[PDB]
């Protein structure tokens, strides 16, 4: 229980409509998750969960990703919803394998399992089509996938705008059940 | 209080784990603190429904539902609506059975019930309101008020609690009479109370006094008993509160203060007396202040007071009672003998025909006359049968009072025609099975009446030999507090067997003061006058104080026979059981006699050892003075232990400047650091250095020379550098000690160094603002001796800024006239007065001109024999924001006529201080 995650690219995409996705779709992560609008203390119990967030390639001199939430404590997320930055693709794969390579570490050491699940968010249709060139990670997007839903049965998620991205078709390769057909127009489910 | 709690958590609970479970069944609540604290979170939050309740307390969750009896009685969780647990973890009253009522006392707080504050505050309360209330029919059930008895934190953070507590036994002695509860908590509260608040002390004697007055205690003859207590309310608390409480019960004696209680009033006057000499309240004025007091004489001269014959008058600064002594009525003319012993007479004649009289002609009690019937009977065993005694025990005490006051003269005329008593040995051993028998006289009112008129100068002697063996020849009760040494002085604070050991102890000795101990013809036992049998001997040691304050204060004439009271006092080690406060006990008896002191000089050779094992009534190991004089003390006590007092002074100031700063968990703070009389370790500073200090008579007048040595003979133990704590120390223990032995520090400073040489040629040491001014002895140069010598004075003057400096004005006046005849002793005199002439302007402002003039006179002085003056502006502007800032247009005229014989530099500087 009160397990989330969250992983926001579409910045140039949806600099405004990220405040209507927030007020339509952030809410029951903490409103289900917890026992409602949230100063708590902080353990490493599993109870807190964490938040990842990637920016363009393209408009990025020497910076990749920015990744803070250890804990949290369940309301230090709620903290920096709008403290998002801002920046045509995104390649936003080299930013799943920051949740990647985040959740495996949850599962090397803070394992005490309470099978977090994860859930992406992204506006514009990202591609890295160079999987090369990287530092510790030689994967493409399809590839992150089957692994972080095949190989790991951490469930994945990706809640889409209004709109039909690619991601939406490439749902089909999440072999563990994610209960993504039906869209969260009421009260957002634990499973997307 | 939730922000504060979680940046602690993340700050002092930096964990995210419960190991190291640690149980502790000693104590341990200490260190579970983190789970309570959490769980009153969860029971916040939902009492507020929201903030998720308070979620995981997994951070503490081996913790979080531990709760799944005397070990772990963790009574955290009594928030709201779980009273349950710690109402059950401590046991309640018992209602099964019903003078054993209420067995299975509990442990001592300190144990494990030192938290249980916030819940058990009513839970007796409302168990005594209700069983007040309906009725108490049978025998008395709450006897384990012990417990509540023992709240020592509890009923200093909840003084409302108990003042709340006293204004509903308000309405239970308006239901009727308060006749069991009081009777048995009231007594054990007295007896086991001590360091309870000044004015909340005087509230608690307010109304007491009010609730012996009225109503009528006729049935409950045996209301003395809280006038006992009355004696522990006017102990300790003459120490400063005195002055700030009078005023607080200003309007309480304008109308009852007095009424019926007037050994009790005499008693607390001569507290009064106590108090005031501590420190010399009255020295400084005697003319307008004197109201002060004649309100308090206001009401006792409605009631005959000071019937002392000026015989005990001896210790009043003002003797204004002295125009109130000659309606003493003493001995009525002498002829009351005669007029007591013939209404005797008559009454023995008429009993053949007044005993069925007797009964309707009791009017007024006859106060004075059936006490006599003790020589009359006991020829025939005891032929009262019952008659009078019945008529007796419903006015005993009020009836009683004039008997022993007759009694007192009988006595004294009897052993002065006899001489010895080869005789009257019937009757001195009829007064002394006279308590083996119970009878009504409970030794409670003798020694007063018999100092009130018997204890004159041509019969002092026999009233000292009736204190003397009165009681002591009788061995029905000496023996049993012999045996009583080891039962309560060395287990005095583990109470857990408290009740079975009073129990056995007042069953085996006494049986009840109302049973008639007379062996008439009938002894009706009417096992009905027993509400509460807590003590039965407190009260004859409680008494003994002002006993011994008696026969010393008075009957000092007498050297040798002393030992016999010394061996007295040996038998009587119970006496100083409860308190260790001879502070006043030595002041009141010793404020005109350390000059005079060589027949108790004498007398104190043997009594220091006396007075050292009547303190060592303990195991504490904690005053060691005693015992270093003692070990010093091997042979020829006389001379030995005196002459090497400056370095045992040394490690005296030294165990005072570590108890600020020093080891401060020493052997000095125990058992139990609030019922010892410790709101600070100087408190018990003060009896010590007293009783140190109080051992020969060539200190007082060495106090201040051997303190001057130490400073300047600075021993190699004595540090240099914290020397200001060492001054504060010496400004402690001077003003704690009486007059005779500060009375040095006048000459130490005048007439020592203020003209060593100092007069025109001195040296080139002349500069005196960089050295005369003390914390120039920084370094170990620029320490003079004038320089310490005005610390040490400083500390005296802020110390001693009560009553010691009442006499300073006066003093400069006679002394320090010709003396003055430089400039820099101008200034030095002026370092020594200036800086505490506020203290005077707070209270003293009518001595404040005094000292102006007194300045104003030097300077006649320095006008005189001075050729110039070089810092002379410095005095000027002084002696200018000294009238500008606190005299004021006030003693313009005084000044006029000596300020006109200045120089014309002075002239030029103070024209406009003359305007």
């Amino acid at each position: 229980v009160a397990d989330v995650v969250f992983v926001i690219e579409g910045t140039a995409n949806l600099g405004p409509y990220f405040e209507e996705l927030r007020k339509h779709y952030l809410l029951p992560a903490i409103e289900y998750f917890n026992g409602g609008p949230p100063d708590f203390g902080g353990d490493y119990g599993g109870t807190q969960y964490s938040l990842v967030v990637f920016n363009t390639v393209d408009c990025a001199p020497e910076s990749y990703v920015q990744c803070h939430a250890p804990t949290s404590s369940a309301y230090e997320f709620v903290t920096w919803l709008d403290g998002i930055k801002f920046m045509s693709c995104s390649l936003i794969a080299e930013g799943l394998s920051t949740a990647l390579q985040l959740f495996d570490d949850f599962k090397k050491m803070r394992e005490q399992q309470t099978h977090r699940v994860c859930l992406l968010i992204c506006n514009s249709p990202p591609y890295l089509l160079p999987a090369v060139e990287s530092t510790t990670y030689s994967g493409c997007t399809t590839e992150s996938l089957v692994q972080k839903i095949g190989e790991r049965g951490i469930h994945f998620s990706i809640v889409s705008p209004r709109k039909l991205p690619a991601l939406r078709l490439l749902f089909e390769k999440a072999a563990p059940p994610a209960l993504l057909e039906p869209l969260q127009q009421p009260a957002d489910v634990s499973q997307d | 209080f939730l922000p504060v709690m979680k940046l602690f958590d993340l700050l002092y609970p930096e964990k995210e784990c419960i190991p190291v479970p640690d149980i502790n069944k000693p104590q341990s609540t200490h260190a579970f603190a983190m789970t309570c604290i959490w769980i009153h979170l969860n029971r916040k939050a939902q009492n507020g429904d929201s903030t998720l309740q308070i979620p995981i307390p997994h951070s503490l969750k081996l913790h979080h539902e531990f709760l799944q009896i005397a070990l772990l009685c963790n009574a955290y969780s009594t928030n709201s609506e779980c009273f349950t647990l710690p109402m059950g973890a401590l046991v309640e009253t018992i209602y099964g059975n019903g003078a054993s009522v209420t067995p299975l006392p509990m442990n001592l707080l300190d144990s494990l019930t030192v938290h249980a504050k916030m819940s058990l505050i009513h839970s007796i309360a409302t168990r005594v309101i209700k069983l007040a209330h309906t009725k108490s029919s049978v025998a008395l059930a709450p006897a384990l008020v012990e417990t509540y008895s023992r709240l020592l934190v509890y009923m200093e953070i909840e003084s409302l609690g108990i003042k709340g507590f006293i204004s509903q036994l308000l309405p239970t002695v308006f239901k009727s009479h308060a006749w069991g509860i009081l009777h048995t908590l009231l007594e054990m509260f007295s007896h086991r109370m001590h360091h309870i608040q000044p004015h909340y002390r005087v509230q608690l004697l307010s109304h007491l006094h009010t609730l012996a007055a009225v109503a009528q205690t006729n049935q409950n003859q045996l209301h003395l008993c809280v006038e006992s207590t009355a004696l522990r309310l006017i102990t300790a608390l003459g120490s400063s509160e005195v002055q700030p409480q009078f005023t607080r019960f200003l309007n309480d004696p304008k109308t009852v203060l007095s009424a019926e209680s007037e050994e009790l009033n005499r008693a607390l006057i001569l507290t009064l007396a106590r108090a005031t000499h501590v420190t010399d309240f009255f020295t400084g004025s005697d003319s307008i202040q004197g109201t002060w007091c004649k309100d308090i004489l206001q009401t006792i001269m409605n009631f005959t007071p000071h019937n002392w014959a000026s015989h005990t008058l001896s210790c009043f600064p003002a003797p204004l009672q002295a125009f109130f002594k000659q309606n003493n009525v003493p001995q009525e003319s002498r002829f009351n003998l005669k007029k007591n012993v013939e209404e005797e007479y008559r009454k023995w004649k008429s009993m053949t025909d007044e005993n069925e009289i007797i009964t309707q002609f009791s009017v007024q009690g006859f106060p004075p006359l059936f006490l006599c019937l003790l020589w009359k009977m006991l020829l025939e065993t005891d032929h009262i049968s019952q008659i009078g005694y019945k008529v007796l025990e419903r006015i005993g005490a009020r009836a009683l009072v004039a008997h022993v006051r007759t009694f007192a003269d009988f006595l004294v005329y009897e052993f002065s025609t006899s001489a010895g008593g080869q005789q009257l040995n019937k009757c001195i051993e009829i007064l002394n099975d006279m308590v083996w028998k119970y009878n009504i006289v409970t030794l409670d009112r003798l020694i007063l009446c018999l100092a009130m008129r018997s204890h004159e100068g041509n019969e002092a002697q026999v009233c000292y030999f009736i204190i003397q063996l009165l009681l002591l020849k009788p061995n029905d009760f000496r023996n049993r507090v012999s045996d009583f040494v080891k039962e309560n002085s060395p287990e005095h604070w583990l109470q857990s067997d408290w009740h079975t050991k009073h129990m056995s102890y007042h069953k085996k000795y006494p049986e009840k003061l109302y049973f008639e101990g007379l062996a008439e013809q009938v002894d009706p036992p009417v096992p009905i006058q027993s509400p509460y049998l807590p003590i039965y001997f407190g009260n004859v040691c409680l008494r003994f104080l002002p006993v011994f304050d008696i026969v010393i204060h008075r009957f000092l004439e007498l050297l040798p026979v002393s030992k016999s009271l010394e061996t007295l006092l040996d038998h009587l080690g119970g006496l100083y059981k409860f308190h260790d406060r001879p502070v006043t006990y030595l002041y009141n008896t010793l404020h005109y006699y350390e000059m005079c002191l060589r027949n108790r000089d004498h007398l104190k050779r043997k009594l220091v050892h006396a007075i050292i094992g009547s303190l060592k009534d303990n195991r504490p190991q904690g005053w060691c003075l005693s015992d270093t004089y003692l070990k010093h003390a091997m042979n020829a006590r006389e001379d030995n232990p005196w002459v090497p007092e400056d370095s045992y002074y040394c490690k005296l100031i030294g165990r005072l400047v570590d108890t600020m700063a020093g080891k401060s968990p020493g052997p000095f703070p125990n058992c139990d650091w609030r019922f010892n009389e410790f709101p600070n370790p100087a408190a018990h500073a003060l009896h010590v250095t007293c009783v140190e200090l109080m051992a020969l008579a060539v200190p007082g007048k060495d106090v201040g020379n051997a303190l001057l040595n130490v400073v300047l003979k600075s021993q190699p133990l004595v540090p240099r550098e914290n020397i200001t704590a060492w001054m504060n120390a010496i400004g402690l223990i001077i003003t704690a000690l009486p007059e005779p032995y500060w009375i040095v520090l006048h000459d130490r400073i005048v007439n020592v160094i203020s003209s060593s040489s100092l007069t025109s040629e001195t040296e080139w040491v002349g500069y005196p603002f960089r050295l005369f001014d003390f914390t120039a002895c920084h370094q170990s140069y620029s320490e003079m001796s004038c320089s310490y010598t005005l610390a040490l004075a400083h500390a005296v003057w802020h110390h001693s800024s009560i009553g010691q400096l009442s006499l300073i004005p006066k003093f400069l006046t006679e002394a320090l006239l010709p003396v003055v005849k430089t400039e820099f002793q101008l200034l030095y005199v002026y370092h020594l007065v200036g800086p505490f002439l506020q203290r005077f302007q707070q209270e003293r402002t009518r001595c404040m001109i005094e000292i102006g003039v007194a300045f104003y006179d030097m300077l006649l002085n320095v006008d005189q024999c001075s050729t110039h003056l070089n810092y002379m502006d410095p005095i000027c502007d002084f002696l200018y924001h000294m009238k500008y800032m606190f005299t004021g247009d006030s003693v313009k005229e005084q000044v006029e006529k000596i300020i006109c014989n200045l120089k014309p530099a002075l002239k030029l500087r103070l024209r406009f201080i003359t305007h």
